[PDB]
């Protein structure tokens, strides 16, 4: 054949290509449910200090989740999304990145910030919309962002960050300084048109990007049987020319290994990689705790002491976040554009005049002045 | 008037409209994200069990797909009732709504149409929805000939307007004010009834000023009328616009010819908001009757904020203050 | 593994899945470039009358293309898109459909209408926007549609018809009357978000639809190397759980066989099929002519006579189309909604008043009154 | 005034702006459908050869992708100049423009932004473009705080406004009137220069009536002014708005305070068109000066037709007739 669109032989018999969904792309695992290394050649032999950091980051996230989830049930904060089941995918992948690699994500990625030492005060400040929030209290809770830790502010519309992350990776390639971009999304979000845009652009424009899909079998009430009919998200990658792998998201070491290798090759080759990590909507924290015990790197006393210390640190941040004022109401008008248009300043002045007269009817009490 | 009623909140009235539709129209189907288990705001509870999984079903998470798919169902003549989970997430479907659904009948010379499509979606602020759970996108759609955009103010109004949208032979967007879903109930007829599209409702007669709004904002202006009567001795005519396009120009102009003053209010941002269309039209038709400039009391020209919501919304005090100034002009 | 999102074994070694792009999905062919049947078991043994209809439909389309392309060069019509290289894909696939199967397409699908006996007068009427146009002169040329022949009016925005065609197929499934939908698009259009929407919805909602992608290696100036990096469009189908095949688009019999089988199985099974037909931007008409000659079903005299007859029929339709008036200018206002809103009627009345006063400045001359 | 000039048509002026940008800003890249060979309207001819395939390059055929990708480039601080091949095909990107680009800076508290994004796209009618080659989508974007929308009337104006958009620290949509691409040339400085955003231009002073338009429609109103002077002895002040948002309220209001009459014209449909925003604002600020109702002479509320285009557009006779009536009010 001489067709520019594809490289292929002729065939003289009619045969449809059948998807292999029953025995799909296999699930990479490094340690079993008892925390035992299955294949010694795959063990990353991470040092004790690093592995303890993985463990303490996951558990501290879980401690914070418990407390803020209760806070939401009481109406103290307006909204919350937990990280349960996703602690391993996020802490294991973050540990495989360079500190300056740029992260795009959505609602399940707080562990990446936790691994990057994002202060508990600032997670709290965003959920309370208080004066310490660098986001100025403008977005709903858990819409985190940090310029200093290269974690692009989350937005609620699903999958919009996917083609954006590809553009930032293209820009990085041109800047030539050995940086990758990672982009997280769920298997529901992968149904969006913007996923097809980002996967294809990353391949044709040769971008150093890791796409990290978390597949937990559900998008709200929708099981994956109603979400797609191919072999999950990993089987889509090769159709776009993207190197792809599936991993056990309850295994921090399998997540770490795949992310480390994808990062190495993405940067060297300027080509995208897709990791689909399977999780549940057999927990990553339990599995890693079993591993620590086998190495002699943890025990019940240390576990007790860290449970106590971590609860104390979260409660200290929590109480302080609740007692801080909210930002000045003037801040509802800045940053719409970089400058403030004169007509927008006129609207700001109109609010200031309004509050002078009718202020008793507004909660001016816990807003900064 | 309409047979037996029962108390229903706005979500229950939407379920009643949908139930009535599926019962009387064997072609009708309902689909979107998470509708099968009853929806994230309970609007489709019980409907799958009652009508079948082929008729009430979940789609993949893809708004451009949901609208495209709905248009195709409607091209065959079947009634397609699509859900978009929040109006904030209607934008991925903007091309399918504006370039396709609105233009389908015109561009084919009426050989094809998608008149049997309705897109329903939660709308408006909710106290803490911030940028992406709060939006009021009706002015974006108002500039698109070929679609209708309809917004109710209550459970009774919602069921009659939604049944009209489903039965109307044109693609309709029906925006359900989400802050009303579990607000107060009212009596709603159990059997089907219709409220006409492109027809405003004068809910209170008045002589000094006309007030126009839609959705939850009707209740704000109703309260503003009460404040103006008590504090200023001013008589307000309160109008619910109900249909954004095609809108009821005549009812609004008749009112303003009588009162000589108009205040329009909506949650959506001022600039390019639908108040600008009403104001410009009323000015054209009622110029010589205008005692004062038409006032627009709208959301600010910002995205919709989280912590700042109480300061952002065109509340009764903002409306009242503007009204006081207009009365004094 | 126990993950709801995929059915797969564990693997204990890290291995990325590599796309096979160098030896892609093979290209199904029935006859060679000399019109010879390659594998007798694949020959559809279509009867003489039907095969002559395929040939005469392709050539009549080509005759019309030549004339209307010249008409466009002269500014007699405002725009034209030819069917060169696409005559076989369209006539071969149309012949495999039932007459009532619903067709969605875009700019290269006039052969489907030609096979369905769409009158030359009506192709012309649409390109001239004259009084005979059932589209009322409202769309640019080649935006054909026919309710009587189940061919949904074309629209200019690429790929929008793809998720629509899936919705019409779902509706057909519910109506239970053994009908398929076919949806045509190019390999450029397949990059749109709406392609990802339609392929996925058709699989998860189990729709009797044939997706027919024409891959000619280019979208305007863009070669496929800049369009995608996987193995064309056919390799995408299995990722969505869609049965997929690639065929030689210069071979009407390979197109016909694949379309016939996809239709049979789509209707029986309520499942989507994807056919990617490879074409050039070795011609389908030449190849079929060679076949006819081998059967003793055509010769030079018949070829000459049909060239003459077909030119005559096209020129007769052409001259008549040019001499018809355009529709009444009032028709610019109807069908915006089914009814005309009063405010829209007011705009119509304003135009009528305007023309009463300023009509000398408008081309009222060749518009109907 | 601005150094050496040469005659340029509007497409050539766009190439000049782009060339100047790439020469002085090493971060800048240009991308979209078919831009590498020079573009379907020749606006990028020669730029790939001059600046490199990594800087002027084709994307896959996916508008939502083009805008998303551009936003990501801009998040890193690099200048991203995206093309959308016709403004009619901007709608697939509406969600990325409205929910993402416009809100990027606000929602992050200025931790991130995409200020270095410009989206350029051919716009407006062209004689035979029909529904999808003709559209003027500016009113859809006008209702979105956080983007700027800019439309030039000529080659000189296009290069200075486009350079301003590329350099402005906010995401900009620049609409190029395609019917002007190969229309008359004028002298255009070869070196970079800027024309300010959010600034209207009074191109002819007048005393009796203010006329406002943008794009090709500026030339229509310029001719209307000439017709009104000759046929009616009426003196028209002709204003090019240039930036749709944020718009220059002050210049328009100053003019209307002087003249007491305003006629706004645009190709886009009347209902929800940007004339409604200008009219409502001017009415609010200049109420006591208004001698006559503000007139809007716009496209009809239909999709944009093929064969009927001569009857659809708000041409000089439609504008003149409306003006005559307003002068007589
Ligand atoms: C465009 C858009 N549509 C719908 C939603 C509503 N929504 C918020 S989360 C969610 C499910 C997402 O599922 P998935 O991507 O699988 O992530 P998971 O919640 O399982 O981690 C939906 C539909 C949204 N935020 N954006
Ligand atoms: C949404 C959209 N974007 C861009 C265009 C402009 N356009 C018209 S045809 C075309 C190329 C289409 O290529 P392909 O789908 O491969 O079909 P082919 O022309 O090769 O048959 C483009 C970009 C369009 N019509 N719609
Ligand atoms: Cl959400
Ligand atoms: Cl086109
Ligand atoms: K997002
Ligand atoms: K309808
Ligand atoms: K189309
Ligand atoms: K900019
Ligand atoms: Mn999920
Ligand atoms: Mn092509």
């Amino acid at each position: 054949p001489q067709f520019p669109g594809a490289s292929a032989e002729f065939i003289d018999k009619l045969e449809f290509i059948q998807p292999n969904v029953i025995s799909g792309i296999p699930i990479y695992r490094v340690m079993d449910r008892q925390g035992q290394i299955i294949n010694p050649s795959e063990d990353p032999h991470l040092p004790k200090e690093k592995v303890l950091k993985l463990y303490k980051s996951m558990t501290l996230l879980n401690t914070m989740d418990r407390i803020l989830y209760e806070s939401q049930r009481q109406g103290r904060i307006s909204f919350y999304m937990t990280n349960y089941g996703e602690e391993g995918t996020h802490v294991g992948s973050a540990a495989a990145l360079d500190n300056t690699d740029l992260v795009f994500g959505q609602y399940r990625e707080a562990g990446v910030l936790m691994y990057r030492d994002y202060p508990l005060e600032l997670f709290m400040a965003q959920c309370y919309g208080n004066i310490s929030d660098l986001g100025k209290g403008r977005q709903m809770p858990v819409h985190y962002g940090c310029k200093e830790r290269h974690f692009v502010t989350i937005s609620s519309p699903l999958a919009t960050q996917i083609p954006q992350a590809v553009g930032a990776a293209y820009a990085a390639k041109r800047a030539n300084a050995n940086r990758v971009v990672i982009c997280y999304f769920g298997e529901g979000a992968a149904s969006e048109g913007d996923a097809h845009a980002g996967f294809n652009f990353a391949a044709t424009l040769e971008c150093p990007i890791i796409f990290f899909c978390r597949n937990n079998g559900y998008a709200i009430s929708t099981p994956t049987s109603e979400q797609y009919r191919g072999d999950g998200i990993a089987a889509r990658g090769p159709g776009y020319g993207i190197m792809s792998i599936r991993v056990d998201g309850n295994d921090v070491f399998a997540v770490y290994n795949a992310t480390k290798e994808a990062r190495r090759r993405a940067v060297a080759e300027n080509q995208p990689f897709l990791i689909e990590a399977m999780t549940y909507r057999d927990h990553p924290i339990s599995r890693l705790r079993h591993y620590l015990l086998s190495q002699g790197w943890w025990d019940e006393e240390q576990e007790k002491a860290w449970r106590k210390q971590s609860r104390r640190k979260v409660m200290e941040a929590f109480e302080q976040a609740e007692r801080k004022p909210k930002p000045n109401p003037n801040l509802l008008f800045s940053d719409v554009y970089q400058e403030m248009p004169a007509q927008l300043r006129k609207q700001q002045e109109s609010l200031a005049r309004h509050l002078q007269t009718y202020g008793e009817h507004y909660p001016l009490d816990h807003f900064d002045k | 008037e309409y047979g037996q009623t029962q108390k229903m909140n706005l979500f229950q009235s939407v379920t009643s409209a949908l139930d009535n539709s599926l019962a009387k129209d064997p072609t009708a189907v309902i689909f979107g994200e998470d509708v099968a288990f009853g929806g994230v705001f309970r609007c489709t509870v019980g409907l799958r069990d009652k009508y079948g999984k082929d008729r009430v079903f979940n789609t993949p998470l893809c708004e451009q797909g949901i609208v495209g798919f709905g248009i195709g169902i409607a091209v065959t003549g079947a009634t397609a009732i699509a859900e978009i989970q929040f109006a904030d997430y209607i934008f991925p479907a903007f091309d399918q709504i504006v370039n396709e659904a609105a233009k389908y009948r015109y561009r084919s010379g009426d050989l094809f149409n998608c008149g049997s499509l309705t897109i329903r979606s939660p709308w408006g602020c909710v106290g803490h929805g911030a940028l992406y759970h709060s939006q009021s996108p009706e002015a974006f759609f108002a500039h698109c000939p070929g679609i209708k955009v309809v917004i109710p103010r209550s459970p009774f109004q919602a069921k009659g307007l939604l049944l009209s949208c489903i039965e109307d032979k044109n693609p309709c967007i029906f925006f359900e004010p989400k802050i009303l879903y579990r607000a107060a109930a009212e009596e709603v007829p159990i059997e089907p009834y219709n409220i006409p599209l492109s027809q405003a409702e004068v809910i209170q007669e008045g002589s000094d000023v006309t007030l126009v709004a839609w959705g939850t904002q009707v209740h704000v202006i109703r309260e503003v009328a009460s404040m103006a009567k008590e504090k200023l001795g001013v008589s307000c005519e309160v109008i619910d616009l109900r249909t954004i396009i095609p809108w009821d120009v005549d009812t609004i102009c008749k009112s303003v010819i009588k009162t000589g003053r108009l205040l329009i209010s909506h949650e959506a941002p001022l600039t390019g908001g639908f108040a600008s269309e009403i104001s410009s039209t009323v000015q054209e038709e009622c110029f010589l009757n205008l005692e004062a400039p038409i006032s627009r009391v709208c959301g600010y020209d910002t995205p919709f904020p989280h912590i700042f919501e109480p300061f952002y919304i065109p509340d009764k005090w903002k409306c009242y203050d503007a009204l006081r100034k207009m009365i004094n002009y």
